[PDB]
């Protein structure tokens, strides 16, 4: 049944989990560079409480 | 079937943990630690190997620790 | 669990074969062979490393063999 | 379920069979005098055919 063996040889390999056809990955890495230029501020031209 | 290759040699590099990244450490420690304490005598063979071999001290040190590293793997 | 002490340290000796007795050679070679054919880099650091320890040129060709053989188990 | 880390772990260990609540081993040795003192030869005084 080699299912001990082969759980064993597995390391360092990142768990995962299903969803149907679908797969979730929990840990991972991207980069993004952020278009923060349309951004206001929405407490301007208030009055102090 | 009998040999397996481990997948530590790629192992997956993110923050969160791998599969079984606990047992690593004890893992190898723990197999050559049973090894020597089941056989005690290569150690003096190894020893005296060591010492016919390699001319400075820590040349002969080193051959030692390689060797008593290498039998209880016999890789 | 993850050690599991093979039994061929032990190994019974009589006429009749052992458990499993043909994939004892292969086995180890397999091993050893796939490692290196997956990593050839560090064949290189290998023999840069044995090159710097040992005086003669044997000791140094015994250094890169152990380091050869230990790397793959990670013994 | 480890099964195959076992077959695998076992090497060098003999193959046994067991019969009940006994064991037999097929592979051994064993050591015997044989006092061959009280043979005779069953042939002597027979006319050859």
């Amino acid at each position: 049944s080699q299912e001990g063996a082969v759980h064993t040889a597995l390391a360092g390999a990142l768990e995962a989990e299903m969803d149907g056809a679908k797969g979730r990955l929990s840990s991972g890495h991207l980069k993004c560079r952020l278009k923060m230029d349309k951004l206001r501020l929405k407490g301007v031209s208030y009055s102090l409480c | 079937a009998v040999t397996l290759p481990s997948h530590s040699t790629r192992k997956l590099q993110t923050r969160s943990q791998t599969w079984l990244e606990s047992r690593e450490y004890t893992k190898h420690l723990i197999r050559v630690e049973n090894w020597i304490f089941r056989n005690p005598g290569f150690a003096l063979a190894a020893a005296a190997i060591a010492w016919l071999l390699g001319s400075s001290t820590s040349q002969k040190v080193i051959y030692l620790v390689m060797i008593l590293l290498i039998a209880p793997a016999y890789s």
